[PDB]
């Protein structure tokens, strides 16, 4: 058996192939943030 | 807090009043969701109990003191990495239909429990809740938040890699920040290349 | 009441309807009518739907439920991931146990005499072993036979 | 005794504790429970009346005050009230305090049993019913 | 779980326990039918933590017995976290541990000592009643057939 | 119609003197995702 | 056992989570100087 890493989780959503994806795409984000230097967390409340 | 168009009340002998701009969106489906404002034990969840229908008045849970809190709606934060791949030397893509993924592996800078689903082309694989907060830990005790500065999950797959679909869930006041992952795959060539 | 179930069987019982709560299906056992040996799962009665039994060998009948008394159900390990679900198990356990003690089904004797500040006992049963009480009714009439 | 009290012949001093005024009933000459504005509470530890009294203590066993699942704060005062009533509930079965019947046969392992009342309808008899042959 | 007896052929005089407990105030014995314990120091003797050995009338003659008895805390449970005790994992199991055995004890019969409402059995039996002796007391069987037989002539 | 899928042509024969062809004319599709072969070269002596 | 060594601490302060750091960037300084040639040292002081 091998190991692994993905690279980086910080180029938001894409829909071709798996095969083409540039390095960092993900298929599905929702109520997420894209965030540098903190990293791929949640977005914050509306403040009324 | 974690919720959508929140605002600030005061509450008095377990009893406080809805307010008004939150009606229409409680009547219709919506959350309703209730956190500490202040001390230690700020961002934490509390619950209700009932709502009456003619005055709109709300009762908490047992035991929760007279001071300021948050009221709110809440969301989803769902996410779906992609499936990993074999790649060769000069780049080429290489076993799409001989490879067998085995596990994943999760780093966590700050996260409480979740929920996580891997399904296959016919059928459901793993299903259930995590978290990587410990019975040992010190970051847990009462009166404080259930968050661990750092931590790592571990989900079992077994199926082949790229007939897979995974997502991550989470609508509650913890945050899901993910670092890393990381997997096993299982993939063994019998021939040489050129 | 909470442990407990009875259905009277007048010529049309084939089906029972659960309407107890219990903890997982391993806990329950039935009794034909006043028989101590239980029914023999797999040939008299089997699962349906967990609310519903299959009757296969046909006066009433009775459930009962019986939680685990060994161990608490879930130990707190070191390395076990904190949720709620799992504290919330051990204090239904406890109350489930609460239940079943309080309406006397889990009872079987005494070490001690027992004391009663002047009530009665009602439906106490026929004795037959020389070691049992004795009914109104058995002395009663026995005083005929004894007077003829 | 820890869940149930007697007093033997106007003011009755409650010794045991409880959680809410509500599970607190009374009896009167083994007998229906005597239904209160009979007696009425005076204080928060003595009752005023309107032989032998008896008062018996009975909390509620349907649910648990606590379930963290729905949402229940995650402090110590609500582990403290669960354990609370969880001893409580032990003090209160332990004495056999709901008894009313049993559905298993008993065995009282060769001792015996004293306080018994005279039968009417067929059941268990006292010595004395029995003593009274006379013929 | 809670209780052990054992009958002497003509030659008990030790005992090994094989009940656990959780301090050793809450272990008592009581011989075979008497309603008084035996007293700590003159009748009997804590041996290490496994064994117990008898000091009064030690060799026990032919059909006696000799129990053994449990009784935990039941006034207040040993941890309580508002009053200062730390929270661990053994704080909950110790916790959890002490609600198990009340419930031991008393499916065993080892804790009811009286009741107060009318029973009903159901048509079920009662076995070992015992023997009268007051004239409050339940008769059993073969004590009314002894005394209707002892008057047919 | 199937999710995901393989198949397995024989040719033996040699690789440049050939021609292959696939058709379909039917109510269902034909997406290629990748293909793969199987060579038997041996050379016999070193380059240079 | 392995060893190693830091590149360079002459890129001063960063917030963002170490995955992603430049060479040379450091997490807090304070009355230090980022001086070339001489190396990271203290400041000198103020005069009258």
């Amino acid at each position: 058996a091998f190991d692994g890493s993905i690279k980086s989780l910080l180029q938001g959503v894409s829909q071709q192939v798996p095969r083409e994806r540039l390095d960092g795409q993900v298929s599905v984000q929702l109520n997420r943030l894209s965030d540098v230097v903190n990293g791929n967390r949640r977005r914050p409340g509306a403040r009324y | 807090p974690f919720s959508d168009v929140y605002l600030r009340v005061t509450i008095t002998d377990r009893q406080f009043a809805l307010p008004t701009r939150l009606r229409a969106a409680v009547g219709s489906g919506e959350g309703l969701f209730i956190t500490f404002a202040d001390t230690s034990m700020g961002g934490m969840w509390v619950g209700y109990e009932s709502i009456d229908p003619t005055t709109y008045v709300v009762t908490t849970v047992r035991n929760v003191p007279d001071g300021e809190y948050f009221v709110g709606l809440r969301y989803t934060s769902v996410l779906s990495p992609t499936p990993p791949l074999v790649r060769d030397a000069n780049g080429i893509v290489i076993g799409t239909y001989q490879s067998l993924l085995v596990r994943y592996e999760l780093t966590l800078k700050d996260s409480g429990e979740f929920h996580a689903i891997i399904t296959d082309s016919s059928r459901t694989l793993t299903d259930g809740n995590y978290s990587s907060l410990v019975y040992s830990s010190t970051e847990l005790l009462p009166n404080n938040p259930t968050d661990a500065s750092l931590g790592r999950t571990i989900i079992p797959v077994r199926a082949q890699a790229q007939d897979t679909v995974a997502t991550f869930e989470a609508n509650a006041d913890t945050d899901l920040c993910i670092l890393d992952i990381e997997y096993v795959l299982q993939y063994r060539a019998r021939r040489k290349r050129i | 009441m909470y442990s407990v179930q009875i259905a009277v069987s007048d010529g049309t019982l084939t089906r029972i309807a659960l309407s107890i709560e219990y903890f997982e299906k391993d806990d329950i056992t039935l009794y034909r009518n006043l028989e101590l040996t239980p029914l023999v799962l797999g040939t008299d009665w089997q699962w349906d739907g967990d609310t519903h039994i299959n009757l296969l060998t046909g006066s009433y009948i009775t459930v009962r439920r019986n939680t685990d008394i060994d161990r608490a159900f879930n130990i707190y390990d070191g390395g076990a991931a904190f949720n709620r679900e799992t504290l919330d198990e051990n204090f239904k356990q406890m109350i489930y146990l609460a239940q079943e003690f309080t309406e006397g089904n889990g009872l079987t004797g005494l070490y001690f005499p027992l004391d009663m500040h002047g009530f009665q006992i009602k439906n106490l049963g026929e004795p037959t072993d020389p070691g049992d009480a004795v009914t109104k009714q058995y002395v009663d009439t026995a005083n005929t036979a004894q007077n003829a």
